[PDB]
RNA sequence: UAUUGACGACCCCGAUUGGUUCUACUACAGUUUC
RNA sequence: ACUGAAACUGUAGUAGAACCAAUCGGGGUCGUCAAUA
């Protein structure tokens, strides 16, 4: 790795967002194309013709989730659910999912929980030193955006297929 | 030579996301797929002019003048959307440093002493800036039912709140020229549409949308055809352009964050809505400018209200707007017919028609406009072509009568016959 | 066989479209030395 | 029984045209609840 010091390692910063980000995508598409781990994920399921939660609850709580820039947005989406969870029609929207509230909570308020869920090895995409423990805390927010929008995207093309039968 | 400049956006502004769909012309309601947003550099933002140029003769180019002089104009557009909101760009400070490479004491000029400073008034007193043909159109209007466009998603106290943008300092509701322009054309090909009994249904929505005269107009999707053995591009940029339309009223940025955040329609809503509206003492007077309606849907055999469809709106009933400036593009139409004049009459005669229906409220504007908002009052049109041809001269105007009686009769009457003349044969108007 | 005896609010947003279509490289310089 | 020299992968090209954040919904209203003696 580049030593802390170097004078470079402000450039190095650079190519390793640019190979974080590319690396977050290209494995965010893969795991949306597999409805076990977007039932994994978010517990969202297909069941006959029939979404759970409705696509217009996933379109809800990802209209939200646009607003988490940073993690101190996440006050913004738990927020949300909570509210979300109080009013016992909207609770029930998503029952027959896979958990799929707490699985949206642990999501975003278990910063350790993404990077798991994304699983890639970082290893050959960091040079500086200290590099992983630092993006993972910058990218933290937008590799959640990113592996939602995916997970719904694959989703709703799955549920398509479903209903196109 | 022209290099890259940096935006550097506004104090604690950040990029904005404009969200965008389509409209179904049969059933009126978003189309399938045609739901889109862009991200945004926000109004006010700078960035740095970095022109250079090498003369091998003496002087500056007029051209090169004239370009300059009509960038402090705000006469060219720069990126996408162009003709629905965006782009327009102004220069402010223009400097002026001549290094006379060619001789050992402008030579040594460029490596050490920075350069020899013009005036530029002196310059820009030595030339006449020749705007190209165009017809300003402003509509000076006022909300006669709450207008507001729907923000990107729903809110905690409120459900509906209106769409608001960073103008400088300062948060203020707008309308996109994107939602202007779309209303504007949907009557525009209902029009036209009418007058040929051309029916809408069968078509998908690419296919809707192109349809004669507003294909000039408001512009056609870039599409190569082999039409004729020969390979032709059905695509070109509207004519026809609309800028967004800005609150008379503005709002910080944390006080408009106060109302977004809220959470008790009367609780901490009603401190915020004091703050944002301006009365920060008198909630009557607050709530005659951003009014919170709540709504239920009645279920039919019982009455009451159906288990969940209780719902609210922010309803910006007293917001005072600025007026909606339309600019229609002359030489560009001009282009298109291949030089002909005559054939403007057909466009300019339904852009006319167009706006008569605008002043007779027969165009909302915004959301929910079959559900207590988006009627406008439009009290004048100001007319404000430069350089147009002489037979359209008479264009050039302050309109307050909603049906066109302060343009001359005999330009109405020119117009008219151009439009029946080409009713008789609506052909491809810029087909030569 | 038909008595016992008076309280109490509810809904809190729901459904959907989430990108569609066109352009995907085009001209060249292919060795130079009066 | 002798290293060729000298030579900018460069020049021209607006990620752009078309696209409505939109459709529907009265801030509404009556009998229930408990089981025995
Ligand atoms: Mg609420
Ligand atoms: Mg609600």
């Amino acid at each position: 790795p580049l030593p802390t010091n170097h004078p470079t390692q402000d450039y190095a910063r650079l190519i390793e967002k640019a190979a974080w980000r590319e690396a977050i995508q290209n494995k965010a598409l893969a795991l949306a194309s597999s409805r076990a781990k977007r039932e994994e994920i978010l517990g969202i399921k297909i069941m006959g013709k029939d979404s759970q939660p409705t696509m217009t609850q996933l379109g809800g709580f990802r209209s939200v989730l646009k607003r988490l820039h940073s993690r101190n947005n996440r006050d913004i989406v738990t927020g949300y659910l909570t509210a979300l969870e109080q009013v016992s029609n909207r609770k029930e929207k998503w029952s027959n999912t896979s958990q799929g509230l707490t699985k949206i909570r642990n999501l975003v308020t278990q910063e350790n929980l993404i990077w798991n869920h994304l699983d890639i090895d970082f290893s050959p995409l960091t040079i500086t030193q200290n590099g992983v423990n630092q993006l993972k805390s910058e990218l933290w927010a937008e590799a959640v955006r990113t592996l939602v929008d995916a997970i719904i995207r694959g989703h709703k093309r799955d549920l398509e297929k479903a209903q196109e039968n | 030579i022209v290099d890259d400049a940096v935006i550097h956006i506004p104090n604690n502004a950040d990029v904005e996301i404009r969200e965008g769909v389509g409209i179904d012309r049969h059933f009126g309601t978003a189309a399938n797929g045609f739901k889109y947003s862009r991200a945004v550099i926000p109004k006010g933002s700078k960035f740095k002019l970095p022109l250079t140029f090498d003369s091998q003769d003496d002087g500056l180019p007029n051209a090169l003048i004239q370009l300059l002089c009509a960038l402090e104009a705000g006469d060219i557009r720069l990126g996408a959307a162009k003709t629905r909101g965006l782009g327009r760009i102004k220069l402010d400070d223009l400097k002026l440093k001549s290094f006379a490479l060619d001789k050992p004491e402008g030579i040594f000029s460029a490596l050490l002493d920075q350069g020899k400073k013009l005036d530029w008034n002196q310059l820009k007193a030595n030339v006449t800036y020749q705007s190209p043909p165009y017809l300003g159109i402003s509509i000076t209007w006022n909300p006669k039912d709450p207008v507001m466009v729907k923000a990107e998603g729903d809110g905690l106290a409120i459900d509906i709140l209106p769409l608001v943008s960073q103008v400088g300092s300062d948060v203020r509701f707008v309308i996109p020229g994107s939602s202007i322009k779309g209303i504007l054309r949907t009557q525009a090909e209902r029009i036209i549409r009418t007058i040929c009994q051309s029916n809408g249904s069968e078509k998908n929505f690419l296919e809707q949308l192109r349809i004669n005269l507003v294909n000039e107009l408001f512009g056609s999707a870039s599409l190569s055809q082999k039409q004729n053995g020969k390979d032709i591009d059905l695509g070109k940029i509207g004519a026809l352009a609309v800028n967004d339309c800005f609150s008379s009223l503005s709002m910080t940025p944390d006080q408009w964050k106060a109302v977004e955040n809220a959470t008790e329609m009367t609780g901490n809503l009603q401190p915020a809505l004091k703050q944002a509206t301006g009365y920060p003492n008198n909630i009557s007077q607050a709530y005659k400018v951003l009014q919170p309606a709540m709504h239920v849907a009645v279920d039919r055999w019982t009455g009451g209200a159906a288990e969940g469809m209780l719902y609210s709106v922010l309803e910006p009933i007293g917001v005072t707007w600025e007026p909606i400036q339309v600019h229609l593009d002359i030489a560009r139409l001009k282009n298109y017919y291949h030089g002909k004049e005559e054939k403007l009459k057909p466009a300019i005669a339904l852009l006319l028609l167009v706006l008569r229906d605008l002043a007779n409220k027969k165009i909302p504007v915004g959301y929910g406009t079959n559900r207590g908002m988006g009627t406008i009052t439009v009290s004048q049109i100001t007319l404000n072509g430069k350089a147009l041809p002489t037979e359209l001269e008479p264009l050039n105007k302050t309109m307050t009568c909603p049906n066109l009686t302060d343009l001359d009769e005999a330009f109405r009457q020119d117009l008219s016959t151009a439009w029946k003349e080409w009713i008789a044969d609506p052909i491809d108007l810029c087909q030569q």
